[PDB]
C-alpha cells in the first residue's frame, strides 16, 4: 500500500505532459493508462478494506492508518479524474489533426480547379473556343455542384468542433475563413473565365461570319453574269429579290456584331474588326451597283 | 450609347475597353479604375492581399522599413495600358505628419524588386471624362483616409507599400524634417538622399544620456571621390559629446561603433560640422559616461526601429469579453459571431507600435480573476486578448497604454468606454 502510492505518483508524472498520426497513437498510449489504472481500482477497493481493520480494533497506528487509507482514496480518485481530464485533452488534438487534413484537402482541391479556371487559352479557331465554352459551363456546374457539398461538409465538420468547445477553437475559426476565402474566390475566378470565353466566342463568331458572308456576296457576285424578258423578269422577282433581302439582313446583323464587339475592344484589335466589316460592306456594295440595273422590286417594298 | 462599368470584386473582375471603377468589396478602400479607351483586349485584373504563403525574397526594407500594407498580387503579369490606370490600396502605416514617407515598390517577375517611378499627373486628362470620376478629394484626403494611389501604365507581377522615414534626395542637401542637418558634397553624377531621424525626450527617459537626430544617407557603405562634410544638431548636454557611426549595409541589422577619435568635430552655431569618405548612419551621443554610451545607444535603436501602425481597438462580449488591437483584421470578427459575442465598444484609429505590448487597464468595472495582463500588437495579424469576466449601472471605462505603474500617471494610447448586455448569469 505505501508503495502503491509511489506506483500512482509515476502514472501521474506520465499522465501530465505537453500531426494526425502522433496524436493517434498518444490516445492509443492513454487508452491503455486508464484501463490499468482501472486495474489499481481493483487494488484499491481491497486494499481500503484489508486497511480499515474494524473488528480488530488494533490501535497500534490506527488513527496514522485511517489517514494513509484515506490518502490513498484521495490519490486514486484524483489520478483516475487526471487520466479523463488527459483523454479530452488529447482527443481534442486528434480531432483538430483530423480536421486539420480535410481542410488542406479542400484548399489543395481548389489550387487544382483554380490552376483549371486560371488556363487564359483563348483559341485557335471558332471551332475551338466553342469546345472551350461548352466544356467549361459543364466543368464549372460540377465544381460549383460538388464544391459546395465539401466546402458545406467541411464547415459543418469545423462548426461541430468550435460548437463541441474545443481548447484550439481559435485556430479552427481562422482555418474557416481561409477556407471559404479562397473557396469564393474559386467560384468567382470561374466567373470571370465564363465571360472570358464567352467575349472570345463573340469575337470569333464575327471573324468566322465576316468570312461567310464576304464569300456568300462575292460568290453570288459571280453568278450574276449568267443571269425571254418575261421569263427572267418573273425569275429575279420572285427568287433573286428574295435572296438578297436575306442576305442584305445578314449583311446588317453582322454590322450590328460589329459594333457590339466594337465597344469592348480598342487599339489594333479594334481596327481589324473595322477592316473586316469594311471588307464586307465594300464587297457587298460592289455587288449592289451590277445588281441595281437588273432587279425587279414590288411596289410596296 | 454604352458606358464604363462600376462594380465591387473580391479578387478578380473582367473589364473591356470601356471601362471600370471597382471597388474592392473585400479589403474596403481597395480601388481599380480603367479608364474608357485604355485596355484594348478584355482582360481578367486581379487585384490580391497575400497571406496564404510567404512569398520567396519578399521586398528588400533597411532596418526600420516596413510594409505599409499586405503585398498585391496583380491579375496579368505583365499587362500594358495605352492611357494610364489607378490602383488605390489601403494601408495602415502611420506616418506622424510628415516624418515618414512611401516608396512603392514593384517585382515584375517575382525575383528582383525595384522602385515604381511615375512620369507625371494630370487627373482629369487620365480620368478621361469617367462616370464615376470621384478621385478622392485631395492628396490630404488621400492622407487623411490612409489610401495609397498608385498611377500605373503597366502591372507588374508584385507591387509593395512600403514605409520609411522620409529621405531629402536629388540628382549641398539638406533635412525637410529637422533643420540644422546638411551634407556638403561638391557638385558634378548620380542620386543621393539623406534622411534624418527624430527622436523624443520621452521615449529616451523610459530606457543618463541624451541624442540628436539620426542622420543617414540612403545609399550607405559608398566611398564618396572626395571627403563630405556633414552638419548635425549638438543634442542638450547631460568630454561628454560622443559621435557614433554604423557601416551595416542594406537589410543588415546596424552595428554602432564609437569614432570620437577619427573625427574632426568643428562646431558652426550649435552643429558639429565634420568630414567623412564613407556613407553611413551617424548619430550624436551626450553623456559623460563614455564607455556606456553605445550600449545604451543599442537600447535606443532597437525601440527606434519599431515601425508605427494606425490599429482600431475593439471589445466583444458575452454573458466572456475578448479585447482585439487590428489592422485590416475582418470586422465582426467570425469566432465572436460564431461565439454569440457582440460589438460592444469601437475605437477611432490610434498609433501603436508593432512589437511593442500594450497594457490592459479596467477603471470602474470588473476586474479579471487572473499578475496583470497584456498582449503586443503585432500588424497584420489578428491581435486577441480573453478575459475572465455595486448594482446600479454595468458602464465602465479601460484604458490601453504602452508603459505598464501608479507611482506617475501615463498619457493613454486609447480610452474605450463599455457597457455590458446582462442576459444571463456568468
Amino acid at each position: 500500500a505505501a508503495e502503491a502510492e509511489a506506483w500512482m505518483s509515476e502514472q501521474e508524472l506520465y499522465m501530465m505532459s505537453e500531426d494526425e498520426q502522433s496524436a493517434v497513437s498518444m490516445l492509443k498510449k492513454h487508452q491503455i493508462l486508464e484501463q490499468a489504472v482501472e486495474d489499481y481500482a481493483e487494488t484499491v477497493h481491497q486494499l481500503s478494506k484489508t486497511s480499515r481493520a474494524l473488528v480488530a480494533d488494533s490501535h497500534p497506528e490506527s488513527e496514522r492508518i485511517s489517514m494513509r487509507q484515506s490518502k490513498v482514496d484521495k490519490l486514486y480518485a484524483g489520478l483516475k479524474d487526471l487520466a479523463e481530464e488527459r483523454r479530452g485533452k488529447l482527443d481534442e488534438r486528434h480531432r483538430l489533426f483530423q480536421l486539420n487534413r480535410e481542410v488542406d484537402d479542400l484548399e489543395q482541391w481548389i489550387a487544382e480547379r483554380e490552376v483549371v479556371a486560371g488556363s487564359h487559352e483563348l483559341g485557335q479557331d471558332y471551332e475551338h473556343v466553342t469546345m472551350l465554352q461548352e466544356r467549361f459551363r459543364e466543368f464549372a456546374r460540377d465544381t460549383g455542384n460538388i464544391g459546395q457539398e465539401r466546402v458545406d461538409t467541411v464547415n459543418n465538420m469545423a462548426d461541430e468542433l468550435i460548437n463541441s468547445g474545443h481548447s484550439d477553437a481559435a485556430t479552427i475559426a481562422e482555418w474557416k475563413d481561409g477556407l471559404n476565402e479562397a473557396w469564393a474566390d474559386l467560384l468567382e475566378l470561374i466567373d470571370t473565365r465564363t465571360q472570358i470565353l464567352a467575349a472570345s466566342y463573340e469575337l470569333h463568331k464575327f471573324y468566322h461570319d465576316a468570312k461567310e458572308i464576304f464569300g456568300r456576296i462575292q460568290d453570288k457576285h459571280k453568278k450574276l453574269p449568267e443571269e425571254n424578258t418575261v421569263e427572267t423578269l418573273q425569275r429575279m422577282h420572285t427568287t433573286f429579290e428574295h435572296d438578297i433581302q436575306a442576305l442584305g439582313t445578314q449583311v446588317r446583323q453582322l454590322q450590328e456584331d460589329a459594333a457590339r464587339l466594337q465597344a469592348a475592344y480598342a487599339g489594333d484589335k479594334a481596327d481589324d474588326i473595322q477592316k473586316r466589316e469594311n471588307e464586307v460592306l465594300e464587297a457587298w456594295k460592289s455587288l449592289l451597283d451590277a445588281c441595281e440595273g437588273r432587279r425587279v422590286r414590288l411596289v410596296d417594298t | 450609347v454604352s458606358s464604363p462599368v462600376h462594380s465591387g470584386f473580391l479578387v478578380s473582375f473582367m473589364v473591356d475597353a470601356r471601362g471600370g471603377s471597382m471597388r474592392g468589396s473585400r479589403h474596403h478602400g481597395m480601388r481599380i479604375i480603367i479608364p474608357p479607351r485604355k485596355c484594348t483586349a478584355p482582360t481578367r485584373i486581379t487585384c490580391r492581399l497575400v497571406k496564404r504563403h510567404k512569398l520567396a525574397n519578399p521586398p528588400p526594407m533597411v532596418e526600420g522599413e516596413g510594409l505599409a500594407s499586405r503585398l498585391v498580387e496583380m491579375g496579368p503579369a505583365g499587362a500594358q495600358f495605352l492611357g494610364p490606370v489607378i490602383v488605390e490600396i489601403p494601408h495602415f502605416g502611420s506616418m506622424r505628419g510628415k516624418e515618414r514617407e512611401l516608396i512603392v515598390l514593384r517585382s515584375e517577375n517575382g525575383e528582383t524588386w525595384k522602385e515604381h517611378q511615375f512620369d507625371s499627373k494630370n487627373e482629369d486628362l487620365s480620368e478621361l471624362l469617367n462616370g464615376m470620376d470621384e478621385e478622392l478629394d485631395s492628396p490630404e484626403e488621400l492622407g487623411t483616409k490612409r489610401i495609397c494611389r498608385i498611377i500605373t501604365k503597366d502591372f507588374p507581377q508584385y507591387f509593395a507599400v512600403v514605409s520609411r522615414i522620409k529621405q531629402e534626395s536629388n540628382q549641398i542637401l539638406s533635412s525637410t524634417t529637422v533643420p540644422l542637418v546638411q551634407a556638403s558634397f561638391p557638385e558634378g553624377r548620380i542620386r543621393v538622399g539623406l534622411q534624418a531621424q527624430p527622436v523624443p525626450e520621452e521615449t529616451v527617459k523610459k530606457i543618463k544620456a541624451t541624442f540628436s537626430p539620426i542622420v543617414t544617407v540612403e545609399p550607405r557603405r559608398r566611398k564618396f571621390h572626395k571627403p563630405i562634410t556633414m552638419t548635425i544638431p549638438v543634442p542638450p548636454p547631460s568630454p561628454s559629446l560622443r559621435l557614433l557611426c554604423s557601416i551595416t549595409g542594406g537589410t543588415s541589422p546596424a552595428q554602432w561603433e564609437d569614432i570620437t577619435g577619427t573625427t574632426p568635430l568643428t562646431f558652426i552655431k550649435d552643429c558639429v560640422s565634420f568630414t567623412t569618405n564613407v556613407s553611413a548612419r551617424f548619430w550624436l551621443a551626450d553623456c559623460h559616461q563614455v564607455l556606456e554610451t553605445v550600449g545604451l545607444a543599442s537600447q535606443l535603436y532597437r525601440e527606434l526601429i519599431c515601425v508605427p501602425y494606425m490599429a482600431k481597438f475593439v471589445v466583444f462580449a458575452k454573458t466572456s469579453l475578448r479585447c482585439f488591437c487590428m489592422t485590416d483584421d475582418r470586422v465582426d470578427k467570425t469566432l465572436e459571431q460564431q461565439e454569440n459575442f457582440e460589438e460592444v465598444a469601437r475605437s477611432k484609429d490610434i498609433e501603436v507600435l508593432e512589437g511593442k505590448p500594450i497594457y490592459v487597464d479596467c477603471y470602474g468595472n470588473l476586474a479579471p480573476l487572473t499578475q496583470q495582463l497584456v498582449f503586443n500588437f503585432y500588424s497584420f495579424k489578428e491581435n486577441r486578448l480573453p478575459f475572465s469576466i455595486t448594482s446600479q449601472e454595468p458602464c465602465g471605462r479601460l484604458s490601453f497604454l504602452k508603459e505598464p505603474t501608479k507611482g506617475l500617471p501615463q498619457t493613454a494610447v486609447c480610452n474605450l468606454n463599455i457597457t455590458l448586455p446582462a442576459h444571463k448569469k456568468a
